[PDB]
RNA sequence: CGGAGAGGUA
DNA sequence: CTACCACAACGAGCTACCTCTCCGCATAAGTGTCAAATTTA
DNA sequence: TAAATTTGACACTATAATGGGTTAACTCGTTGTGGTAG
């Protein structure tokens, strides 16, 4: 099975999972530790933001690769904002404190 | 968007209204005649935005021309629909409730604050008992819980003076009226009078919480929930399915419950309902709220329709399937494929065979871009359809794109870091990814249907990242230990073994050759076998002092195979490497030597050539297994018959009634074990030297050419045990309860088993199969914890300039050396010099990285032990320096700054978890009358030192043990010097003469009885636990005196030589005898993975060993009770410390001698906390390293010790302050040791007193939870408690760990990104 | 005891079980107390003159036929003549405002001729809350008077209330408190202006009530005591009939709502039934209260049972369908088809209508 | 496009 | 007054992938005016 | 928009009915109460 770009979930907005529904392979916690151990920063970032649940980053990635320029423009993943909203609904104030 | 912190704090009602855009006020979600949202519903458009991009619900404004505007008809703001997942609502609760996290998550954070029991708070909350908030009269104080009857009595008595309320509102009033600063100051005053340990702990916890509130700016009333925030609708969507039915989230149900009950409460309040009615409604509102926050916390979880508990917000935050561990750390990734793997033998180390279809699908945007650039397509849709019908030009452009574009191959579970690797792709027709045979050891990958995934780097930084850091030709040596991982496996080794081995008279023996090329010519011509013993001319190149190669040519006695293999060997290696039969170890040493001598690229080419030749000649060999290859030994039947006769006669003797059943069971076990060993030895002898058919000298004998013996000897596949079970005897099997069954499985797997032996073996088979999965799960959990504890350790400095270090010594436990000095010291940097005369007076300076040459020089000069800088002793704050760590095992040189060492150490430790003259030292002894020296010290050790100075063996003698040879004597091997009574221990003295019985009389401290062994009248002391009233205040002392009677003093001090002899002693010596000096007087009796987990997380053992906390003499202080109290008074000052020992626990050191700091008083396992607090950080580091390494060596796994040292250093991050100076630290605060280090640095820089401290050894879980970053702890474990603590404390995160930046989505401060972060820091600090 | 328990149902039943059942005649005296309180408050508010002015003008404006006469009066060609005679009594009272016990005689006879007037609760509650709003207006007047009284003088309340229970309308009581020459008496001159604005303000109340402060005070006191007695009797009736609510509600469980929600809705229905129960019909309270309790419970299950709210008529039809299906399944031995349900269901319903009716 | 249950592979 | 033990409660348990089936279940009493939002020309 | 009409909402039924269903009930370490006895 293989997949380049397909459908996305609704809540977390990352690509689905499964051959029957044309999903993408999960990059689990162990593999994150491995790339961390190499010191592999850029590949880890591109597998965390622009090839995953970040809507603007992934569409920009598609547009740029179609244009031949190999560069990333990362952004804040949607799952993080999902977590922020959930924990705020818990009644505890969390916020990204600028500086 | 560019932030340096993530701030956590409590949420005030005003801020809760501030986030919201409107109040939801109705339980209906949407309409159903038309699927449009309701007004003020859970998905209302007015509050949460329009459903569609730049559209209204009525349809009035329907385009981008009105970019932003609010429709007057339906109130919806014209904005893009994404605002539907970022806008919150709010419900206005009628009766304020209590936040469940700040009420039930222990500690309560409310009862600890109001100083009330949790039960009383719950009673007031449950509307069961009244509580007074304020009262002018002294009869009713604050927080006095009254019953309903007491409330009515007070209300009819005073009625106006006091205020007594009921429910969460009363608690809110109590929190509001309370003053933080007055309570904290009065507790500061009251903390000083008396200090009971439990009381002191509760007061210090209370004062910490109060000061946290004072500093964080939060208010105590804010934990009483008044307004409920409402999640945006797109985060709890109500989505239809393909069958028309909807599939909503549980959060909608919880919100419906809460809003319905709140609305009905408002209705009843305006309706003037009776008191019981409104009380019930308030109680159900509280239950709705807490079920919303977390279902299964307070009481019974509220189940939905399918009888399962509903998923609350807390369940969507925490857990294995929560947000943190399933969507922030691990994510689903685009541009990913998956496929089954096969074997590719024609590849190189840097190539992988990618199928055409997966390659086309993965590089689709790249193919679009290159097709557009070339001009063969006008639009993106044209490229889409063109690649969809797959012309040949598409294939050519695909070949162009993939050229020099590495891809990542990944196999789960990725235990260690080599589980993901970068390979260059080669297009192949088929559907399987073709791997290289050599990389299967790193992947732990077999070709039995295993699968792996392919990822594609996109940007230039990622491509260079994969090319310079992740390429399979870079990571040759394993990071755990400095050994190559790309080794020939089970086929190349067999081919090479068949190559380099020699027969006796194979074909054309005694020949002579001009070089290897003629040997290959003869072999391929058929005039000589690969096993002929020949004379060959060899020209070998050796390395001089500098980098060039000089040549020497000579004649060697080799085989045709050795000569042929000589073509493969690069220039620079000596000929002794090839001149013997090459097993797996031999080829591993070959590759290691080639790497150490020539470098990297020649090693890669040599490995490729070795693999090619091995496969070719293994194919040409034709080695095959057959039913005749497992040759049964011809003497098995006689041995088994003799063993059966022995067991039969033993059974008959036992039935006669001579020996017990248990001893008979042990004896038959031993007999069967001996028979099994004999059978195994006979078979191994008969298989090892089968080839006796030999010629041209006589009937000669040589190593057998049997196939099974080839596969066992060469190390290709199998070992001695497998061949024993195959052709010899199966052996003894174990019962499910662990006991060994008496009768063993006699038959092997060739003769075929019967029913019962097979049935017996099934037990062991099933037990092993289950244990595999169980130990896999345990190893996974341990690896996760270890990776967490050391995730934030990165090398920052190059050299900290510290003079501390660990004293590397070869471990010599037992009768052999486990690892010599070489394996101990390779790679590390000398802390100090090597100052010893020795024989050459080697002198290496400090700050020297000990290469292989340096270690060889050390071994040649015979250095006993060296001090080296260690990670635990480094003096760098928030990271370690390069010199302290030493050498990068994966590369071979000093470590580059910015490499995360904690992750490497954790992965290395947790990866093999699925496989689990005589010299007397520290001596104080006395000479006896016979020369059999007897030692009166405990910590004395006798080592066996060579004539070269090396130490070979070591032993520990018991107290009073006898030995014949003193220090400085050179004794020959095999002499028994360790002589001692094993079961009992003597009460030896030091003064000669006669004995006078003083301070013992038969009846109250000794028992009048006669020995049952010798018949002599002996006066044995009875233990104080069974003595009468007259024996409760005296200690019986065998006061040994001179020939006349006065108590002679010990020479050296003025304390008389007396011996307070304890109870339960069979004292045999009587009066009127001669006692020498040093002689005895009486005899007194004395898994792997779980062990590693216990050591690393540091449990106190079930039977702790008691150490001496203060140096001085030892004495007993409390009487008439079996829990003896010990007064260890010092020899100079007063004693402020005592000890308590129970009854049943045995005592090693009696009350007659003196102990120093850190002496064993009672035997048993040692708790590492005590070792740390008494001996020092170095001692506990060494103890942990030795205990972990013992377990890892018993199973045969090589792990470098620096990883364990890094873990230990991360375990010692906390330091409890015993005495404060001028810093903002009161007492007993487990604050970060780096904080107090920098505080003392600055305080002494400005010239003040400073603050002392004492480090504490926490477990891995506790240390991880106590980390200064709350986000990492929340992502790890116990998310609810960590988040509550962070919220109440008003903490903030500085984003310094790797996991934090992984979560938020930035570069990790390690490797390539490290510099960037430093740059960012150097821009944040300087401006 | 009040100890280790967490189930709200258990605790609620525990406090509910401390109250004994009522007999055949206990309900009779409870209803007698309820009606006594109602009559007492009605006659207390009837004696107030501006109340009869408002009801007279309301009857005049409905005599213009702006609303049906059945809207106001619920019982006791006939309304017009009694409106005319009460108008005549009002105008003869206007002729004899202070000319003096005959004014009290005619206002009281107006009160008892108004006793037979059973009217709609909306206007009755409007009148009583108007009473309460002007009573709290004057209460705020004397409250600011008390604030002025004890904000600067630190003086005992008894002497002030003795001189404030007499006239308390003109300025001569304030000047009398001034003239007593107490050390804190002459210091009240600083607030002479503001209390004057108070004295006229209550005077305004006086001129919009036509009666003295004491008269309206005692009238509202009687209204309050009657209301308190009626509320206490209503409470005793309601909280002694909770077992009936539990018994009715236990049959509707597991249909969308929790047990305690059903109990609360039944309690609301029981409150309504107590408010509308009449004992003079000779029936037991249980029979009349059961209808209201069941109606409240079933209406509650018809609005909040499912995630999506369905109108009551549609829910009734859904049942009008469930029963039919079951009846037909029992009769034929197999589940019905849509056409058979169309045949058996209704004259206006066809296959498509009920197909739409299925969710 | 979700969640449960059952089974299978490494 | 406070050193000590036995219970109760709470939080923890490799990774990745594939296939299939299930989720408004037994229960329920109908009328009557008034407003009103969707529907034809 | 004027008018129709099927939806939607609310108010009202007068014999006596008087306390509810229920599920399922390893191993280990840490924390906090609840006495306990001398
Ligand atoms: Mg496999
Ligand atoms: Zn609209
Ligand atoms: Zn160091």
């Amino acid at each position: 099975h293989a997949r380049s770009t397909g459908s996305y979930s609704l809540v977390t907005q990352q690509p689905l999972g499964g051959k029957a529904q044309f999903g993408g392979q999960r990059f689990g916690e162990m593999e994150v530790w491995a790339l961390e151990a190499y010191g592999a920063a850029y590949t880890l970032q591109e597998m965390l933001t622009v090839k995953s649940d970040d809507v603007n980053g992934r569409t920009k990635m598609y547009k740029n690769i179609v244009d031949g320029n190999h560069q990333m423009e990362p952004g804040m993943p949607e799952s993080f904002n999902v977590l922020l909203k959930e924990i705020r609904s818990l009644g505890i104030n969390i916020e990204l404190e600028d500086e | 968007e560019e932030f340096d912190a993530i701030k956590i704090a409590l949420a005030s009602p005003d801020m809760i209204r501030s986030w919201s855009f409107g109040e939801v006020k109705k339980p209906e979600t949407i309409n159903y005649r038309t699927f449009k949202p309701e007004r003020d519903g859970l998905f209302c458009a007015r509050i949460f935005g329009p459903v569609k991009d730049y559209e209204c619900l009525c349809g009035k404004y329907k385009r981008l021309k009105h970019r932003g505007v609010i429709c007057e008809k339906c109130g919806v703001e014209v904005t893009q629909t994404k605002v539907r997942r970022e806008r919150m609502g709010h419900i206005e609760l009628a009766s304020p409730t209590a936040h469940i996290w700040f009420l039930k998550s222990l500690p309560s954070r409310i009862g600890l604050l109001l100083d009330m029991p949790l039960r009383d708070i719950e009673r007031v909350l449950y509307f069961e008992s009244y509580v007074v908030i304020e009262g002018g009269m002294t009869n009713l104080e604050r927080q006095q819980i009254l019953t309903e009857e007491q409330y009515l009595d007070a209300l009819e008595e005073f009625g106006d003076e006091f205020d007594a309320k009921m429910g969460a509102e009363a608690i809110q009033a109590l929190l509001k009226s309370m003053d933080l600063e007055q309570e904290c100051e009065q507790l500061r005053e009251e903390l000083n009078e008396t200090n009971s340990e439990t009381k002191r702990k509760k007061l210090t916890k209370r004062i910490k919480l109060l000061e946290a509130f004072v500093q964080s700016g939060n208010k105590p009333e804010w934990m009483i929930l008044t307004v409920l925030p409402v999640l945006p609708p797109d985060l709890r969507p109500l989505v239809p399915l393909d069958g028309g039915r909807f599939a909503t989230s549980d959060l909608n149900d919880l919100y419906r419950r809460v809003i319905n009950r709140n609305n009905r409460l408002k209705r009843l309040l305006d309706l003037a309902a009776p008191d019981i009615i409104v009380r019930n409604e308030k109680r159900m509102l509280q239950e709705a709220v807490d079920a919303l926050l977390d279902n299964g916390r307070r009481g019974r979880a509220i189940t939905g329709s399918n009888k399962r508990p509903l998923k609350s917000l807390a369940d969507m935050i925490k857990g294995k399937q929560g947000r943190f561990r399933q969507n922030l750390l691990g994510k689903r990734v685009d541009y990913s494929g998956r496929s089954v793997i096969t074997v590719g033998p024609y590849l190189r180390l840097h190539q992988c065979g990618l199928p055409k279809k997966m390659a086309l699908e993965l590089f689709k945007p790249f193919i679009y871009g290159k097709l557009e650039l070339r001009g063969l397509a006008t639009t993106i849709k044209a490229a889409k359809k063109m690649v969809e019908r797959e012309e040949a030009v598409v294939w050519d452009i695909l070949d162009e794109v993939i050229r020099e574009h590495p891809v990542l191959l990944n196999r789960a579970p990725t235990l260690h870091r080599l589980g993901i690797q970068a390979f260059e792709p080669v297009l192949i027709e088929g559907k399987a990814i073709q791997l290289h045979p050599l990389v299967c050891a790193a992947y732990n990958a077999d070709f039995d249907g295993d699968q792996m995934a392919v990822h594609v780097p996109l940007t230039l930084e990622a491509q260079l990242e994969a090319r310079a850091l992740m390429m399979s030709t870079n990571n040759i040596l394993s990071p755990a230990n400095g050994e190559p991982i790309i080794v020939p496996s089970q086929d190349v080794v067999l081919g090479l073994y068949y190559m380099t081995r020699d027969c006796v008279n194979a074909k054309g023996e005694g020949m002579v050759l001009t070089g290897p090329k003629e040997a290959e010519r003869l072999y391929r011509s058929g005039l000589a076998s690969l096993h002929a013993r020949v004379k060959v001319r060899i020209t070998e190149y050796e390395k001089d002092a500098n980098g060039e190669l000089v040549a020497k040519t000579s004649l060697k006695d080799t085989t045709v195979g050795r000569a042929i293999l000589w073509m493969i060997v690069p220039k620079g290696l000596p000929y002794s490497i090839v001149n013997q039969a090459l097993g797996k170890k031999a080829i591993s040493k070959m590759l290691n030597t080639c790497y150490r001598i020539l470098g990297l690229k020649p090693t890669v080419i040599f490995a490729d050539q070795i693999m090619y030749t091995g496969f070719a000649y293994a194919a040409r060999s034709g080695a095959s297994v057959g039913i005749d290859d497992m040759v049964i030994p011809e003497k098995k039947h006689e041995i088994i018959s003799e063993a059966e006769a022995e067991v039969a006669e033993i059974q008959e003797q036992f039935q006669s009634g001579l020996v017990t059943a248990g001893e008979r069971y042990n004896k038959v076990i031993d007999i069967w074990a001996a028979a099994n060993d004999r059978v195994s030895k006979a078979m191994m002898d008969n298989l090892q030297t089968e080839t006796v058919i030999n010629r041209d000298g006589q009937e000669e004998k040589q190593v057998s050419f049997n196939s099974i013996y080839m596969m066992a000897d060469s190390g290709a596949r199998g070992s001695a045990a497998q061949i024993r079970q195959l052709a010899g005897m199966r052996g003894l099997m174990a019962k499910p309860d662990g006991s060994i069954i008496e009768t063993p499985i006699t038959a092997n797997f060739r003769e075929g088993l019967n029913v019962l032996q097979y049935f017996i073996s099934t037990h062991g088979a099933r037990k092993g199969l289950a244990d595999t999965a169980l130990k896999t799960a345990n190893s996974g959990y341990l690896t996760r914890r270890l990776v967490d504890v050391a995730q934030d350790l990165v090398v920052t400095e190059d050299d900290c300039g510290t003079h501390e270090g660990i004293m590397m010594t070869p471990v010599i436990e037992g009768g052999d050396v486990k690892e010599p000095l070489r394996d101990r010291v390779l790679g590390r940097v000398t802390a100090e010099d090597v100052l010893k005369p020795g024989t050459a007076d080697i002198l290496v300076p400090r700050n020297t990285l000990l290469h292989e040459q340096w270690c060889d020089l050390l071994e040649e000069n015979s250095v006993d032990a060296v001090k080296v800088r260690s990670v635990v002793s480094c003096d760098t704050d928030f990271g370690v320096c390069a010199h302290c760590y030493g050498r990068d095992l994966a590369r071979g040189h000093i470590i580059n700054k910015g490499e995360a060492i904690g992750v490497i150490a954790a992965q290395s430790i947790g990866e093999p978890g699925t496989q689990l003259s005589i010299k007397l030292s520290n001596v104080k002894s006395v000479v006896n009358s016979s020369g059999k020296l007897v030692i009166t010290s405990r910590n004395t050790e006798l080592k066996l030192i060579d004539e070269f100075g090396r130490t070979k063996e070591s032993y520990k003698v018991p107290y009073g043990a006898v030995l014949a040879k003193g220090d400085g004597e050179q004794v020959a091997g095999g002499e028994t010097v360790a002589n001692w009574d094993p079961h009992t221990m003597p009460v030896i003295t030091e003064v000669s003469g006669f004995v006078r019985f003083t301070d013992m009389i038969d009846g109250q401290t000794i028992t009048r009885q006669t020995d049952e062994l010798t018949g002599l009248s002996s006066l044995v002391v009875l233990d104080s636990a069974e003595r009468t009233a007259g024996g409760k205040d005296l200690r019986p002392a065998l006061k040994i005196v001179d020939a006349q009677g006065n108590d002679v003093l010990i020479p050296g001090t003025d304390m008389p030589a007396q011996y307070f002899l304890p109870g339960k002693a069979i004292v045999q010596l009587e009066d009127g005898v001669q006692i020498s000096s040093g002689d005895t007087l009486a005899r007194i009796p004395q898994g792997g993975l779980p062990r590693v987990a216990d050591l690393f997380e540091a449990r106190r053992p079930k039977e702790p060993a008691i150490l001496a906390e203060i140096s001085g003499i030892v004495s007993f202080g409390k009487e008439t009770k079996g829990k003896r109290r010990l007064v260890i008074t010092p020899v100079d000052g007063s004693d402020p410390y005592e000890e308590m020992i129970p009854k049943w626990r045995q005592l090693n050191v009696f009350e007659g001698e003196r102990v120093e700091r850190g002496d064993v008083i009672s035997d048993g396992p040692e708790a590492p906390h005590d070792i740390l607090r008494l001996r020092g950080v170095h001692a506990v580091t060494r103890y942990i390293v030795n205990e972990v390494q013992d377990v890892y060596r018993l199973q045969g796994v090589k792990i470098n010790d620096k990883h364990i040292e890094v873990i230990v250093r991360q375990m010692l991050r906390k330091a409890t302050i015993v005495n404060a100076g001028s810093s903002d630290f009161l007492e007993g605060e487990q604050v970060e040791y780096s904080r107090v280090k920098i505080a003392n640095r600055e305080l002494e820089a400005n010239g003040k007193v400073g603050a002392t401290y004492s480090r504490d050894l926490l477990g891995i879980t506790k240390a991880s939870l106590a980390t200064e970053s709350f986000i990492s702890a929340a992502s790890f474990q116990e998310t609810t408690r960590v988040l509550t603590e962070a919220a109440v404390a008003g903490k903030r995160d500085e984003l310094r760990g790797l996991k934090e930046n992984v979560i938020v989505g930035r570069l990790i401060p390690a490797g390539t990104g490290y510099a960037y972060h430093q740059d960012r820091m150097r821009r944040r600090a300087a401006g | 005891e009040i100890g280790r328990t967490t189930d709200p149902v258990r605790m609620y039943m525990r406090e509910m079980g401390t109250v004994e059942l009522l007999t055949r005649e206990g309900e009779i005296d409870i209803a007698k107390r309820i009606e006594d309180g109602i009559n007492q408050v009605q006659c207390s508010v009837a004696e107030y003159p501006e109340a009869i002015t408002y009801l007279l003008e309301q009857y005049d404006r409905v005599e213009a036929e702006e609303a049906r006469l059945s809207d106001l009066i619920t019982g006791f060609e006939l309304a017009r003549e009694k409106f005319a005679e009460l108008r005549a009594q009002y105008v003869v009272t206007r002729d004899t405002i202070k000319a003096h016990a005959t004014a009290q005689e005619e206002i009281l006879k107006l009160s008892e001729v108004f006793k037979q007037f059973r009217l709609v609760p909306k206007q009755f509650d409007y009148l009583v809350n108007s009473m309460r709003v002007m009573m709290d207006r004057v209460r705020t007047q004397e409250r600011l008077i008390m604030k002025l009284c004890v904000e600067q003088c630190k003086m005992p309340k008894k002497n002030f209330i003795t001189l404030f229970t007499g006239n308390e309308t003109s300025d001569t009581w304030f000047n009398a408190a001034i003239a007593m020459n107490k050390p804190w008496s002459e210091k009240l001159h600083d607030v002479s202006e503001e209390v004057h604005r108070a004295l006229q303000k209550l005077q305004q109340i006086e001129e919009e009530t036509g009666l003295t402060i004491e008269q309206v005070k005692d009238i509202n006191r009687r209204m309050s005591i009657g209301e308190a007695k009626a509320r206490r009797a209503k409470k005793e009736m309601v909280e002694a009939n909770l077992r009936l609510v539990i018994s009715i509600a236990k049959k509707y469980t597991n249909r969308g709502l929790q047990f305690l929600d059903l109990i609360q809705e039944g309690n609301i229905g029981l409150m309504k039934a107590v408010d509308k129960f009449e004992y003079r019909r000779g029936y037991k309270f249980s029979t009349y209260a059961t209808w209201w309790i069941r109606q409240a419970i079933t209406r509650s299950i018809a609005d909040q049972a499912r995630t999506i709210r369905i109108p009551v008529h549609m829910i009734e039809t859904i049942n009008k369908l469930n029963r039919i299906s079951r009846q037909m399944l029992q009769e034929m031995g197999r589940e019905p088809t849509p056409e058979e349900l169309a045949e058996r269901m209704l004259m206006p319903e066809d296959k498509i209508r009920k197909v739409l009716k299925i969710a």
